[PDB]
Formats: C-alpha cells, structure tokens, sequence
C-alpha cells in the first residue's frame, strides 16, 4: 500500500494471508484473501494461477505481522482451491480474477470467531455502493514502486470509488476496464493498493453492513495519476461464489 | 462468539 497506516489485524479481523512453501525450507507471501464463512477464503485466480499445487499453500487468519507470529493467529491448509474457469489476463488486466479457498486446520476445523478473526459480509446481487463512497483496502504489498521488499506490519489506506465513465477515459485505462471491475483511486493520486496487495479486500459500507465490494486486481503502476486500481467487482460474481460455497 | 460478518471488536 503506497501511503495509509500500520494497523493490527483487530481493525481488519477477515484479512486471511496466504504464503507459498518451497523445497529448501522457506516459506513467501503469495497474496491477500479475504474470510467470508468459517470454511471459505475469497481472493483472486492470478495469485495461483502460475501454481495451482494446494498442498503447497499456508493461509494464516490473526496476522499483523508478515514473518512473525501475532498471538491468537490461525493456520490452515487449502482444502479447495476453485480457480475461475474464463479467468484471462491481457496487457494490464486480467479478466474473472477471483478464486475460492476452502481451509481445514491439521486438527480438522475451519476459522473460530475471535477480536483478531471475523467474516466480512457479502453484497446483495448486483448491489454495490455508488462512486465517491469511501472504501478501504488493507495488505502487505510494497510503500513504493521501487522497492523489492514487502512490510512486515500490515497497512490499510481509505480509497475512493470512482465511476466507470471516469475510469474508461482513454486516458486513463479506456476498454481495458469493464462492467465485472471496480475502479477506486485517491482525488490526490496519493495513497493506493500496489504489487503485493492483490486478492486482498476493498471493503464499503453497504445497507448498513461492511462488505466485500472488491478484491485486490491490478493497476498500471503504483498511485499514479489517471491510473485507478482496478478490482474485481465482487456483486457481479454472486452466483459463482454461490455455487461452490452452498 | 460466533461470527458476525463486518464487525470488528
Ligand atoms: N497498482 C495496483 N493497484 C496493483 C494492485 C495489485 C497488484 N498486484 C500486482 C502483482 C504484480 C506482479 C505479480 C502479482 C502476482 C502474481 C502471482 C501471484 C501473486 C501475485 C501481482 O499481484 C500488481 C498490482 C498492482
């Protein structure tokens, strides 16, 4: 996140981080996910893409820390993993980015509720909020551009909404984005969601509740102007999520 | 206690 603040899980409790185990002996972090239901994870298809061997995958639920251990944290392997069939990516984007984790613990459980551990609430059909509404996205991906490292503290940043009339300018990504994203960007190009954050959530109020309104895509660059972080526009997904998690 | 989805405590 490029800009926000440090936080601690307990302002973002359905954050899930999920890491990658390699022969050798480390472990690295893969991407942000988000916990829906006690069982189920949401994040995004590219983060497996590339590597679609679950039982090389570690989601943890309770993380403020990216290498080092917060008190209460919980550890699951991958049960499923449901990838979008029709997920595609071009130059920028990529198209149907979204995936489904199912965890077990090594004890045979899904999550339990605690002050660090919380489901986050799903849109209605269609239903999103209208642009200009404030959401926020959390992750551990890069402050800036340049660097080759991710923070060890998780960071969170408020983003605004924008249209898809703004966000199709040729200007800004023109076609690339359609009818299935999200666009949300900072009136001052400041603060921003960059590599390392994907999958994670963009999270809005709506109808009174927080919810999932969408998921950590791509973006040319890293806060820069004209250039809004696109997600993937999770309202539009409902009855796919609702496929496999029945 | 149980879940209860988007609140924080
Ligand atoms: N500017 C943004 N709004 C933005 C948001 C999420 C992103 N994720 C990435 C990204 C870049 C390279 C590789 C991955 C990737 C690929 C496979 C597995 C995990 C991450 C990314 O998510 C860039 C990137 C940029």
């Amino acid at each position: 996140i490029i800009g926000g603040e440090f936080t601690t899980i307990e302002n973002q409790p359905w954050f899930a981080a999920i890491y990658r185990r390699h022969r050798g002996g480390s472990v690295t972090y893969v991407c942000g996910g988000s916990l829906m239901s006690p069982c189920w994870v949401i994040s995004a298809t590219h983060c497996f893409i590339d590597y679609p061997k679950k039982e090389d995958y570690i989601v943890y639920l309770g993380r403020s820390r990216l290498n080092s251990n917060t008190q209460g944290e919980m550890k699951f392997e991958v049960e499923n993993l449901i990838l979008h069939k029709d997920y595609s990516a071009d130059t920028l984007a990529h198209h149907n980015d979204i995936a489904l984790l199912k965890i077990r613990s090594k004890e045979g459980r899904c999550a339990q509720p605690s002050r660090t551990i919380q489901t986050i609430c799903l849109p209605s059909m269609y239903n999103d909020p209208q642009f200009g509404t404030s959401c926020e996205i959390t992750g551990f991906g890069k402050e800036a551009s340049t660097d080759y490292l991710y923070p060890e503290q998780l960071k969170m940043t408020v983003v605004k909404l924008i249209s898809h009339r703004e966000c199709q300018q040729p200007h800004y990504y023109g076609s690339e984005v359609t009818t299935k994203m999200l666009c949300a960007a900072d009136p001052q190009w400041k603060t921003d969601a960059c590599q390392g954050d994907s999958g994670g959530p963009l999270v809005c109020s709506l109808q009174g509740r927080m919810t999932l309104t969408g998921i950590v895509s791509w973006g040319r660059g890293c806060a820069l102007k004209d250039k809004p972080g696109v997600y993937t526009r999770v309202s539009h997904f409902l009855p796919w999520i609702r496929s496999h998690t029945k | 206690l149980k879940f209860q989805c988007g609140q924080k405590t």
